[PDB]
DNA sequence: ATCGGATGTATATATCTGACACGTGCCTGGAGACTAGGGAGTAATCCCCTTGGCGGTTAAAACGCGGGGGACAGCGCGTACGTGCGTTTAAGCGGTGCTAGAGCTGTCTACGACCAATTGAGCGGCCTCGGCACCGGGATTCTCGA
DNA sequence: TCGAGAATCCCGGTGCCGAGGCCGCTCAATTGGTCGTAGACAGCTCTAGCACCGCTTAAACGCACGTACGCGCTGTCCCCCGCGTTTTAACCGCCAAGGGGATTACTCCCTAGTCTCCAGGCACGTGTCAGATATATACATCCGAT
């Protein structure tokens, strides 16, 4: 009686309403504060000019999403769906990493 | 000695010619320019630009906008194989992707 | 005060001569802004490892004409060497 | 000095709901459970090539501030060209 | 009211002020307490027949009124140890080593109770001499396993921090000495601080330390370089002090003699360097590569074992290779 | 003596100068007392466009006459 | 009667014995006119000074054992061992040149 | 001329067998022999075609060794051992 | 005009020091070059190329033939983890692979 | 006659001061011939773009350190920044 | 007069000369005679290595006289 | 295959307000005209390098063939992962102080480009020769038949 | 689970012909000059980053079931490896002929490096419209049940 979607049709509106936007995905505020601490192990002190963290988080996501379009493909490959870790560990070796 | 022809007057195009022939001497990219190349580098820069302009501005006038968007841009350069090797390496930013679904993911419909 | 220049003048007289009643926003601009700059490194820096291949010292109108069809692939090629020709025998007789 | 900077509970940040936000854009449909404790490495690498350059041109100038203009060209050199920042 | 820690053998009982000072949310005057008691009835078996009797098992450190009764059994048990070994009951001597699970029993109580800003001493920026990352106890646990010293050896730290790296190698074997020195005032501050209380507590178990000498010395003075020469075992902390500092500390390393053991991080050649002529910087021409333990309960920055590397200086490897190209 | 300093809006300010003094530090004083920047202002009486090296009465201008002030844009 | 050996013997001598030495594996003069014609429709007369064509010989090596290497872990990825038509193609997008 | 035609039958079916085994592999099933000629046919149209670019510029008519050296490192893969 | 001296001496180098400072002036990588640069550099080629030759020939050493053949190279480069991300699309000339089975093609008994 | 030059001879000489027996045939030397020109391409290439970050218009004695902690990885670098630091001190008491 | 011309290999070969000819002319007709190129050949007798512009009577070498041949790689 | 009931998604009107597109006085990098030099082009010779040719040899390549095992197709079975929901916890807007640090402006010693003299390391080119290529023994070392 | 049948390394001989070693050179390369343009650097200015508060809610956290979906296995057949015999071209020297390689002066036509005159692109401000927002209709789609 309440409405329930059988599994894997909700996923597939997602899929129809993210590829559709240009919004970053991350949050802003937790990606900004991992910046600084990886700064924090080889220098002493550093300020980061706010513009150049708005630009790292987009070379988050064209070496993220990126991965993820390759990564399908072998997971299609083996007659499966789910993608998994030794997926991963194949299509980034492939690529020379 | 009348007055003011530039370059791009004596040529017939848009992009400064007088601007680009300072932009080799002071790159360092040898020591005697010639004086006929950066008219013909002028050309290029023209004709490319030429090219992906024509490509978003067809794209823009059907998601009913009329200005030029990012989003826009990136639209127009992947579903075109003559442009998208020369760019194959660049990640526009805000850029988005193309909508693109893998074939056995669609639902199947075994009895529908 | 010190001034400093780009190139964002110059793209918006071109978008006239193809859709003369569209703009485009401040934000876009800075992809020509930087697209330009992009190849004209390229193509420059092309015809800069070519000139010791020939063991020459002046980079005239032909090396830019043996990069082009180097780094453009063959089907922009067959245009772009039109463009170009055409323009310089409008600058000889001149 | 004594502001305190030991903030090592850090890598949360890329949480559980982002990374299925983020592989939603590749187009995937089911997402393992083994995926969240791989991801979170592979991140902290690639962000370990990119800043690790971006201190060596910032210190070369002998100023105290990565900038904005040299994130780009870091991510140029390894082969990942970013327009849309004036580079 | 004030909690009395009294002595086993009769000699400085502990004597903590009131109140408790609090420093943090897992090392305070009370979270040793609980690991106190365990400690002396592994020693002294009759103790925890006494232990048990009048004393409740539900206290924590959140409440001075459940700790009131375990130092009222507590202060009345020691006074009837004291009557037992004047009669016909010999006691405990006062020469032995203790395991390897007490001695980090000593600096917790050590550390915790002498230094308020722990955090403080971790004042530490790379590109610079300084920097005292997390070596802790189970680092240095295994430096006295591998190789034996004896009586003519010697132990120089050139940048012991606190000196807790010499309190320990210089409480399971011994040397001439042992030694610790940093420069700078807040890191020696609490490094001489040690020195009021390593000199109390290991006397509290009965169990005898090795002779140290930790103080306020200049680290790059010219004194104390021909004292690494003096020194078989070097332990300097190369973990980050940085390649402006390397060589100056092998400009220190030059003046020693054979047999002598260097405790760092780095790999100071590729594991396999012969007699040629390919050495004007390093000062691995007379010596090889011996690898530590690799480490199980501290984390680098990046998620990585800190592993030591032993060096055992030899110049029998120079002496057997200038003749070699000549024979036959 | 006294000085009048003409402002374009239709204002003037009296004040107390030496004519021997230069006029970059009347200028000075001008800063302090209204805050108009050094690079920024420009006192003209009857075209005749002030230098800083050079003093009131080196152009002569007399007691308790004016001067027109004009702003220009400071640039680097 | 004469033994037959077991399938996948003979092999596993052959990836102990080719790894093994450094020599071209392509037959030389047969190579030569794959080049040529190619090289036919431009310019109608190239001379192919004889060391090019040798040195164009070590560029296929360079890339068909680079395919052949990957397209074997595509393969054992998926539980099977024989290389397919389907393996190449996955194996050669992933790098990033058939656009 | 001699007009040359259906040459593709110079890399043969045991010539991609002997180099499946330099990349250790076991079982090769049938339908590789004709897609290899598919992949090999297309890597020399890119080489080749840069080869004759840069002596076309010079004006010589001969194709030099170093002109695929200079034409292979644009590609991204240099070969070292031939004069470079 | 007193007793000569080669600049590579002072260094105690091997590398021509002359000949680098000629190469930097023709190759237009800038207007000017410093004087104490190029000593730099030839440093840094001295101690890169003995990296190589002494990671070569104790591969060559192992197989028992006293010259260095480009077999003994290829099998020395991708050795060390360090030197291979250098390398990574260098293809020496007559170079092999390294001995490489995967684990399912060894027989299971 | 016209002459030309290579590396070929100084590259013999650092084989006496590692393995002072062996020798290498003359084939194998055009791989070092061609290994160095390959790195000093990387090299001196990559301080000529970082001059113009800088905006400066001399190739110091500094860039070439800041080239090689970019160009070779972490394992190479605190070995190779030594090596020539201890070249220059002996090179300024001279 | 009499020329003879050793070979390294124990030969000789007899010929007819002018002194007063170049030593480049009968090299030449060493090529005409036995095929071995001009780059190629040196000759040289009692520590004298010739040049091909000068003639046999330059270098002194007189009637019924031999001279010594060895070859060299002729490069470019 | 026919539905009713439930989400969501586009199409719809109406409205604001930050960001474009024209306007303007402006300093400086364009262009014109000019001579004074050297690079590149035009011409012409000389010898190595490719090309087409031809017997002989034989290692290598097709080609029929005859078994086993690996791709693969089906299926039961139990589990990890999605839907959805009811508490929770920082992220997001915006306001406010402090200020270390970026970007200039001059005054400035130290420097490398530059020119022209007087040599030595590189360079060819010979070279005697000894690691490295070969065949016939020779072991271990192997595997498929019971 | 062992006894024969192969590929296999090892030992020795035995040839050749490519490296290591030798000179006598034409020349880059130091040495010893200095001239001018940088980069060094001390003030000094101030725009932009840091940190801190609070408020608001829209995004993150665990129960609570369930069902698809990975995964073993089993069975069938069938497409490819292993060797045989035949059989076509690669291969090695040897063959000889020509086009196009590199070099060699020899002009002579060009592009730096100048001076002065100024319109081009800037840095300005500046009233308005496409475009986001937001409440409403709408059809497009899934799914329980039949």
């Amino acid at each position: 009686k309440p409405h329930r979607y059988r599994p894997g049709t909700v996923a597939l509106r997602e899929i129809r309403r993210y590829q559709k936007s240009t919004e970053l995905l991350i949050r802003k505020l937790p990606f900004q504060r991992l910046v600084r601490e990886i700064a924090q192990d080889f220098k002493t002190d550093l300020r980061f000019q706010s513009s150049a963290v708005m630009a790292l988080q987009e070379a988050c996501e064209a070496y993220l999403v990126g991965l993820f379009e390759d990564t399908n493909l072998c997971a299609i490959h083996a007659k499966r769906v789910t993608i998994m870790p030794k997926d991963i560990q194949l299509a980034r070796r492939i690529r020379g990493e | 000695r009348a007055k003011a022809k530039t370059r791009s007057s004596r040529a017939g195009l848009q992009f400064p010619v007088g601007r680009v022939h300072r932009l080799l001497r002071k790159g360092n990219y040898s020591e005697r320019v010639g004086a006929g190349a950066p008219v013909y580098l002028a050309a290029v820069l023209e004709y490319l630009t030429a090219e992906i302009l024509e490509l978003a501005g067809n794209a823009a006038r059907d998601n009913k906008k009329t200005r030029i968007i990012p989003r826009h841009l990136q639209l127009a350069i992947r579903n075109d194989e003559e442009l998208n090797k020369l760019l194959g390496r660049v990640t526009i930013a805000q850029g988005g992707v193309l909508p693109n679904i893998q074939a056995v993911l669609l639902p199947k419909k075994t009895e529908s | 005060r010190s001034r400093k220049e780009s190139y964002s003048v110059y793209v918006y007289k071109v978008l006239k001569q193809v859709h003369p009643d569209t703009g485009i926003s401040s934000k876009a601009m800075g992809i020509m802004n930087s697209f330009v700059n992009d190849i004209f490194e390229r193509i420059a820096g092309e015809a800069s490892r070519l000139a010791h291949y020939n063991k020459r010292s002046t980079i005239t109108s032909r090396e830019i004409q043996t990069a082009v069809r180097l780094l453009l692939p063959g089907e922009l090629a067959k245009h772009a060497v039109s463009e170009g020709t055409k323009a310089v025998t409008k600058y000889t007789s001149a | 000095k004594r502001h305190r900077k030991v903030l090592r509970d850090n890598i949360q940040g890329i949480t559980k709901p982002a990374i299925r936000r983020l592989a939603r854009r590749g187009g995937v449909k089911r997402i393992s459970g083994l995926i969240y404790e791989e991801t979170r490495g592979v991140l902290k690498v690639f962000l370990e090539n990119v800043i690790r350059d971006a201190v060596t041109y910032t210190e070369h100038a002998k100023r105290k501030t990565v900038t904005a203009m040299d994130v780009v060209y870091a991510l140029k050199r390894q082969g990942r060209t970013l327009y849309g920042f004036g580079g | 009211l004030e909690l009395r820690l009294k002595s086993p053998v009769g000699a400085e009982p502990a004597v903590y002020p009131w109140p408790l000072p609090v420093y943090d949310k897992h090392h305070d005057a009370a979270h040793e307490i609980i690991e106190t008691i365990r400690w002396v009835c592994e020693e002294i078996p009759d103790l925890k027949l006494a232990m048990e009797n009048y004393v409740l098992i539900d206290y924590d450190t959140k409440s001075f009124e459940s700790m009131q009764r375990l130092c009222d059994k507590y202060n009345r048990a020691i006074d009837s140890i004291h009557q037992l070994w004047k009669g016909t009951t010999q006691p405990m001597k006062l020469n032995t080593r203790p395991s390897t699970g007490l001695l980090r029993h000593i600096l917790q109580q050590v550390y915790n109770h002498s230094v308020t800003d722990p955090e403080k001493l971790n004042n530490y920026e790379p590109f610079s001499p300084e920097v005292y990352g997390e070596t802790s106890f189970d680092l240095v646990a295994q430096m006295i396993d591998e190789i034996k010293m004896t009586d003519d050896d010697l132990f120089v730290d050139l940048g012991s921090g606190v000196g807790q790296v010499v309190l320990q190698v210089a409480a399971a074997t011994n040397c001439k000495h042992h030694y610790g020195v940093e420069k700078a005032d807040i890191p020696a501050k609490y490094a001489e601080t040690m020195d009021r209380e390593f000199r109390k507590w290991m006397k509290w178990y009965g169990k005898k330390h090795a002779e140290y000498t930790l103080e306020r010395g200049d680290f790059l003075s010219e004194e104390w370089r021909e004292r690494i020469a003096n020194t078989s075992v070097i332990f300097v902390n190369n973990f980050a002090f940085g390649p402006e500092v390397d060589h100056q500390l092998k400009e220190r390393f030059a003046n020693m003699k054979e047999g002598g053991r260097i405790v760092s991080s780095k790999p100071f050649a590729p594991l396999n360097f012969r007699i040629n002529s390919r050495n004007l910087s390093d000062i691995g021409t007379i010596m090889r590569v011996v690898e530590l333990s690799p480490l199980k309960g501290s984390v680098s920055w990046t998620g990585k074992p800190v592993s030591y590397y032993l060096h055992t200086i030899d110049r029998t490897i120079l002496e057997n290779y200038f003749s070699s190209l000549k024979n036959p | 003596m006294q000085i009048f300093v003409k402002t374009l809006t239709g204002k003037t300010i009296t004040l107390e100068v030496e004519p021997s003094d230069t006029i970059e530090n009347v200028k000075a004083k001008i800063q302090d007392k209204e805050g108009i920047p050094p690079d920024q202002q420009r006192l003209i009486f009857a075209g005749k466009q002030l230098e800083d090296g050079r003093t009131l009465s080196d152009y002569n201008i007399q007691k308790e006459s004016t001067l027109h002030l004009v702003l220009r844009l400071r640039g680097c």
